[PDB]
This record gives structure tokens, sequence and C-alpha cells, in this order.
């Protein structure tokens, strides 16, 4: 009674079905505490401008 | 069977006046059955008729990895003996 259950496995379909489900764990996003920092400043020898 | 019964096909091919029969004969067949030319055009029409038989896998691996199998090189190829 519990025999023959691995009738239809093509591995033509089934390599490209185990891959969908390993792409739906691409984690896109990450969570931060704090943002990338977006400015940057140089001195030059002077205490007003930069 | 017989010999005389199932040889009657020899029997009556001798008694035509419009048969001639030829037979020839191969002396030392395996020193010439030796060359390769018969041994890679069997195992060329073996892989390219399993061809319909491609997706199903004997054991784990593939029908055309088997065939290497009982066909390879320390099978009948250079074995010691």
């Amino acid at each position: 009674t519990a025999t023959r259950e691995v009738d239809f496995t093509v591995p033509d379909v089934q390599k490209i079905l185990d891959d969908i489900k390993a792409l739906a764990a691409e984690q896109v996003y990450k969570i931060v505490k704090v943002p990338s920092i977006s400015f940057r400043h140089i001195v030059m020898q002077s205490r007003d401008r930069v | 069977g017989s010999r005389v019964m199932d040889a009657a096909d020899c029997f009556r091919n001798s008694a035509d006046r419009d048969i001639f029969t030829i037979a020839i004969d191969y002396s030392e067949y395996d020193t010439h059955l030796t060359r390769h030319n018969f041994r890679t055009g069997m195992l060329q029409g073996i892989r390219e008729a399993m061809a319909p038989y491609r997706d199903l896998r004997y054991e784990g691996y593939t029908l055309e990895q088997i065939i290497d199998f009982g066909y390879g090189e320390g099978r009948v190829a250079n074995t010691l003996w």
C-alpha cells in the first residue's frame, strides 16, 4: 500500500520548481537603526567656511 | 527438434540448378574483432537509441551514465586478466 510515490518527479521541471521557492526567501530590504551618511565636509584651514 | 528436420533449407538449395552459394570463414575472428571500430560504433548506437529513455533515472542517475558502467574504461576497454 505505501509504495511507489516517486512516480512523476521530472528533473527538468522539479529543478525549476525548487528555485521558485528559493526566490521567495530573497529579502530585498534591510532594517537599520540609522540611515547612511548623505553629506560629508572637508575643512580648509578656516573656521568660517567649509 | 532433429538435425535433418530443421536443416531442410540447406538440402533443397543443393538440389537446385540455379543457386550459387557463398560462405566465407573468418580465421581468428576475435583478433580482427579486437579493433576499436566495432567498439565505438556499437556504443554510438547504444547512446543514441536510449534517447527516448532520457528522463528516468536508475537509482539516482541516468541511463546514459550506466551504459558506460557496463561498457566503461575499466570494464571492457582495458582490463587486467
